[PDB]
RNA sequence: UAUGCGCAUAACGCCACAGAG
DNA sequence: CTGAATTAGACAATGCTCTGTGGCTCTAG
């Protein structure tokens, strides 16, 4: 339901046997607003929350949680004519780095003729195409784990139009 | 090391200190002084310079590449 | 919105390119000497080809898909049949 | 590799990432702030096969 | 180049592989960078 | 220094007469060679602002953005209107209509002459 | 006066010379926080005379 | 000074460049002399623009009051490009209302093309108007527009090459529909274009061209016809 | 004797095979940091021009008349000559070595090799 | 209703000109014609 | 980019003369 | 039998900003 997860000691360790929630400390670059000269932690947390659920090729994945916000150096680099102060951050992330053809699990929204949207970790509205041209009788007579929970494969990943790393992967039953 | 440059703020430094600080007060940076009805960020930045309440560090680069750091609190401002 | 540049040029160097490096940079071999057809559009394989940039806001690009306001512009090359000198280096070629 | 002429946008499948055409790596591309006449300058020097290499640090 | 005979100095800079450190007042205004004299000899740092 | 009351009486008052020669062949080259000044009757872009020949009245004033002339395509029917793009309010002085050298030309060359007031202001040179 | 009001996402709301109703509606809409667009970094800019 | 020795020195490079690029690659210099006039259909194989799947069986109407309703009467200025109300005279000969012709009454596809062409480059519309045939909408958004990145989003745009492609395909349709005798100036009146465009498209149909302004005083006060091509049958 | 650019390229390549250790320091443009044969004599010659982007070469129209700028005109004057040489090398092909026309007779010659005059023109 | 009167430059005779007809004076054939000024309200300030 | 109401129209150089300070 | 100074030719530069109008930009073969 797009509910914001806490860091929750690495998101209650949702780096399970299948879903790749690898955790590693990283450095990011932050253009802090000048209204946050005091309350720098608030502005850093706000810009990191703006960074969440968006794919970063530098982080090689999609961040879902951050902790240990540490500032590198006590000097903030005000550049020439701009107002934003640029400070270099150090934080420990929990990121989501998927692959083509690998295993994931999801909690479904709908199962239509050709749209199955399964929530991966409660944030990622990952859509699944239901028919894979093997039969049209597999639409009825469920047999595709049509429950609250579902496990699936990914063939391609393309970001959504507004603030979401979308995942477009077919169901890929192991038999048939 | 010992800072071996001028204890006075030069005229080129107070222009850029007032420019940077008025650009900060142009955003919603908190004002360290009491606004007596000013609406110009330059006048507020001049009151903050006069009250020694600007925290910015001037990094005076020497022509080899070396520098030394001065706050505006530890520079001698004049008229 | 957000200031997209915060990097900064520290220096600039002038040199020449290898021809392999331009042939990687070029996106279209330009062949047709006729710029525009009868119907006004730019030609294929001409000097105003859309694999380069658009020259105005009325069209889009072929290599990227952006319009005139976001296309950087793209290099093309006229593959000469035979070798000519480089006029930048012709004096030093004469001396060598 | 220090080149304005080298970045290029991917044809869409979205993603909208750039690739250096030279070194074929998408990691090293970032924005600078130049005059537009500097871009016209580096394009017209590329027309004479003159390479302009930027030190972007 | 910005003074005179820009093509000859361009040709020499291309032959020799010349480097410009972008500290001249002309070279800072070609590439759109703040000139080192005056209010540009120094930088301002914000203490964290 | 000029006396204000002398300037308010007739001292050194002037005019400038601008003549704009409008040719529908030379400028408006769209094709078909059949453009004539005129209005499509019932056009809300020219109502009480251009005359029935698509051409302003001779007493008329011209502010910015007023309809300056109207011309209609005879083989199509579509009427176009052209707007007054100068920033100075003028008064139409005369409109002369021209033929070709034979008297066989059609209603497509015209020469509007407009009067701009230009009384002495602050900043004028004597 | 003011020629236009630049919004927080870079979109330029041009003020209308004709009706005061639009300019009253814009003047009410100044100083409001970050809207439904996810750009909270800035405030509006008024291009005043 | 040179000699015939310069002829030998240049002939060495000639015999070199004949090698490493063969004689077939040199006879292939006959490319790009007249390659193709771009952004319109090929000169042969006249079966274009109407594939045998998704033929016209979609949103059909029938009345002579529907013929009277070109201006959409009431008690809404006009809803058509009115070339269909010109071709309706030829359509009325097999049947006055809903003629099942061998042209399959595909003039509504030409109508949808003109409705798409006049609609500008900015399209919020996932479906165009009513937008009932979705495979037709797929073909339009595949062949008659150009996709474009804009701030992480995507928008289909109609470039000048695309606007010329739509117009040239409307020409190719209305030529075989109206039996090679078409009134281009009706398209000039209803679709807001210039006559330089239609004269240059007439130049673009260079093969077997002979045009004459046939009907004079055909309208109430004006003369308008051009578009005689006199081609072999499709 | 005339020295063709394809022969001067071979002369520089042999000269560079011998004396390149020294001439890499007089010409330091290509291939940064200067070790193991960085500069090369191939930049003295052009196998292709570079067409700059079309947004830097705009046509200036004013009411139903296009006007090309000078850059596109000089590139076109190269390109028409390129087409002419390519047809002439096609004519030296399949001759002393189908679908021919012999229409190209506009350059200056009294021989078959107009390649000399058309080289100097290019 | 209210024809467009044009005045010849030489003979000063009044000429009605429609859109399609060639412009020349119906009496003397002269080429320049001046538009007639008609009665219509324009407001000026006496200042 | 400008005007007008997202839509419609208009999207320039080179010479030579003349002038202002 | 070749380095030598000299002399003619080539070439590059020659203040700043601003306002207008008018002709031509592919006519000749
Ligand atoms: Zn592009
Ligand atoms: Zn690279
Ligand atoms: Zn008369």
């Amino acid at each position: 339901c797009l509910e914001l997860p806490t860091y929750a000691a690495a998101c209650a360790l949702v780096n399970s046997r299948y879903s790749c929630l690898v955790a590693g400390p990283h450095q990011r670059h932050i253009a802090l607003s000048p209204r946050y000269l005091n309350r720098k932690r608030t502005g850093i947390r706000e810009q990191l929350d703006a960074e969440l659920l968006r794919y970063s090729e530098s982080l090689l994945g999609v961040p879902i949680a951050y902790d240990n916000i540490k500032v590198v150096g006590e000097l903030g680099d005000i550049y020439d004519d701009q107002g934003h102060i640029h400070l270099n951050i150090e934080a420990d992330f929990v990121i989501f780095c998927p692959e083509p053809g690998q295993k994931l699990m999801g909690i479904v929204n709908k199962v239509s003729s050709s749209h199955i949207g399964c929530l991966v970790h409660g944030c990622f509205n990952a859509s699944i195409p239901k028919p894979e041209q093997l039969s049209a009788e597999q639409w009825q007579t469920m047999e595709i784990n049509m429950g609250d929970e579902l496990e699936f494969e990914v063939f391609r990943l393309d970001s959504d139009a507004a603030g979401v790393f979308c995942i477009r992967g077919k169901l890929n039953i192991t038999s048939l | 090391q010992k800072r071996i440059t001028t204890p006075y703020m030069t005229k080129y430094e107070r222009a850029r200190v007032l420019g940077t600080r008025a650009l900060q007060i142009a955003m919603c940076a908190p004002v360290m002084v009491e606004l007596e009805g000013e609406t110009d960020p330059l006048l507020i930045a001049m009151k903050e310079l006069k009250a020694r309440k600007i925290p910015i560090i001037i990094r005076r680069y020497l022509p080899d590449g070396s520098y030394e750091d001065w706050g505006v609190d530890e520079l001698i401002i004049t008229d | 919105s957000k200031n997209m540049p915060w990097r900064r040029l520290q220096g600039i160097s002038f040199g020449m390119y290898s021809a392999e490096e331009l042939k990687k940079l070029s996106v279209k071999s330009i062949t047709n000497p006729r710029y525009l057809d009868s119907l006004g559009n730019p030609s294929a394989n001409g000097l105003y080809d859309l694999a380069l940039g658009p020259a105005d806001s009325k069209e889009v690009c072929s290599t990227c898909v952006q319009d005139f306001s976001n296309c950087s512009g793209h290099l093309g090359h006229i593959e000469l049949p035979l070798t000519v000198y480089n006029p930048l280096l012709f004096d030093k070629l004469y001396l060598l | 590799c220090g080149s304005l002429l080298s970045p290029l946008l991917e044809k869409p499948p979205r993603n909208r990432k750039y690739n250096c055409t030279l070194c074929s790596r998408s990691d090293t591309i970032d924005t600078v702030s130049v005059p537009y006449v500097f871009r016209y300058f580096v394009a017209e020097l590329a027309a004479m096969n003159i390479k302009v290499k930027l030190d972007v640090v | 180049m910005t003074f005179e005979t820009s093509f000859q100095f361009l040709k020499q800079a291309t032959m020799l592989g010349s480097h410009d450190e972008l500290r001249s007042p002309s070279a800072c205004l070609v590439v759109g960078k703040v000139v080192r004299g005056g209010t540009g000899l120094f930088e301002l740092k914000q203490p964290l | 220094i000029v006396n204000k009351a002398s300037w308010e009486r007739g001292f050194a008052h002037g005019s400038v007469y601008k003549s704009e020669f409008i040719d529908l062949s030379e400028k408006i080259k769209q094709g078909d060679s059949s453009l004539v000044f005129g209005i499509k009757p019932g056009d809300p872009r020219v109502l009480q602002k251009l005359d029935d020949d698509g051409l302003p009245f001779i007493g008329a004033k011209l502010q910015y953005g007023d309809p300056y002339y109207s011309y209609l395509n005879l083989n199509t029917g579509e009427s176009f209107v052209m707007y007054y793009k100068s920033k100075e309010n003028c008064v139409v002085d005369n409109i002369k209509v021209c033929s070709n050298d034979t008297g066989s030309g059609k209603f497509k060359c015209v020469c509007i002459t407009m009067r701009v007031p230009r009384n002495p202001t602050i900043g004028d040179k004597f | 006066g003011a020629s236009m009001v630049i919004n927080e996402d870079g979109s330029r709301t041009a003020l209308s010379a004709v009706d005061m109703t639009q300019r009253e509606a814009v003047a009410k809409q100044l100083l409001t926080p970050a809207t439904g667009a996810p750009k909270p970094q800035g405030t509006k800019i008024v291009c005043r005379h | 000074v040179g000699n015939e020795s310069l002829n030998r020195a240049v002939a060495k490079a000639a015999e070199t460049i004949i090698d490493t690029k063969g004689v077939t690659a040199l006879v292939s210099d006959a490319i790009h002399n007249d390659l193709q006039d771009d952004s319109l259909y090929l000169p042969p194989c006249y079966d274009d623009a109407a594939k045998p799947e998704d033929v016209y069986k979609f949103e059909d109407l029938l009345s002579p009051a529907e013929y009277e309703a070109l201006q959409s009467p009431s008690e809404m200025i006009e809803e058509n490009s009115h070339c269909t109300f010109v071709i309706e005279a030829l359509k009325s000969l097999p049947s006055d209302v809903e003629s099942r012709d061998r042209q399959a009454r595909c003039i509504w596809f030409l109508d949808t093309l003109i409705k798409f062409r006049a609609h500008r480059v900015v399209k919020r519309k996932s479906a165009l108007g009513p937008g009932v045939p979705h495979i037709i909408n797929t073909k339009l958004l595949k062949h008659f527009t150009c996709l474009t990145y804009n701030n992480g989003r995507l928008r289909n745009l109609i470039s000048d090459s695309m606007k010329a492609k739509i117009t040239a395909y409307v020409i190719i349709l209305a030529l075989h529909i109206h039996d090679f005798q078409i009134d281009l100036t009706v398209l000039q009146r209803d679709l807001k274009l210039s006559e330089k465009r239609m004269m240059e498209i007439a130049k673009a149909m260079r093969l077997k061209i002979s045009k004459r302004r046939v009907s004079v005083a055909a309208g109430s006060e004006e003369d308008h016809k051009l578009g005689t091509l006199s081609l072999p049958l499709p | 004797g005339y020295l063709t650019p394809t022969s001067a390229r071979e002369h520089l390549s042999a000269l560079w095979k011998n004396e390149g250790f020294f001439l890499n320091y007089l010409f330091s443009g290509m291939d940064d940091d200067g070790m193991e044969s960085r500069f090369n004599p191939s930049v003295f010659f052009l196998d292709f021009l570079v067409v700059p982007p079309s947004r830097y070469r705009p046509v200036s129209r004013l009411g139903d008349q296009m006007f090309t700028n000078g850059q596109t005109v000089n590139l076109q004057a190269v390109m028409k000559d390129v087409v002419l040489i390519r047809k002439l090398l096609a004519l030296m092909a399949q001759e002393q070595k189908i679908d021919r026309s012999f229409l190209s007779t506009l350059p200056g010659q009294s021989l078959i090799d107009k390649l000399y005059n058309i080289w100097i023109r290019l | 209703q209210q024809p467009m009167i044009y005045i010849c430059g030489e003979c000063h005779t009044e000429n009605e000109i429609k859109s399609r007809d060639p412009i020349r004076c119906r009496e003397c054939g002269y080429r320049i014609m001046y538009k007639k000024r008609t009665k219509r309200l324009v407001v000026f300030d006496a200042r």
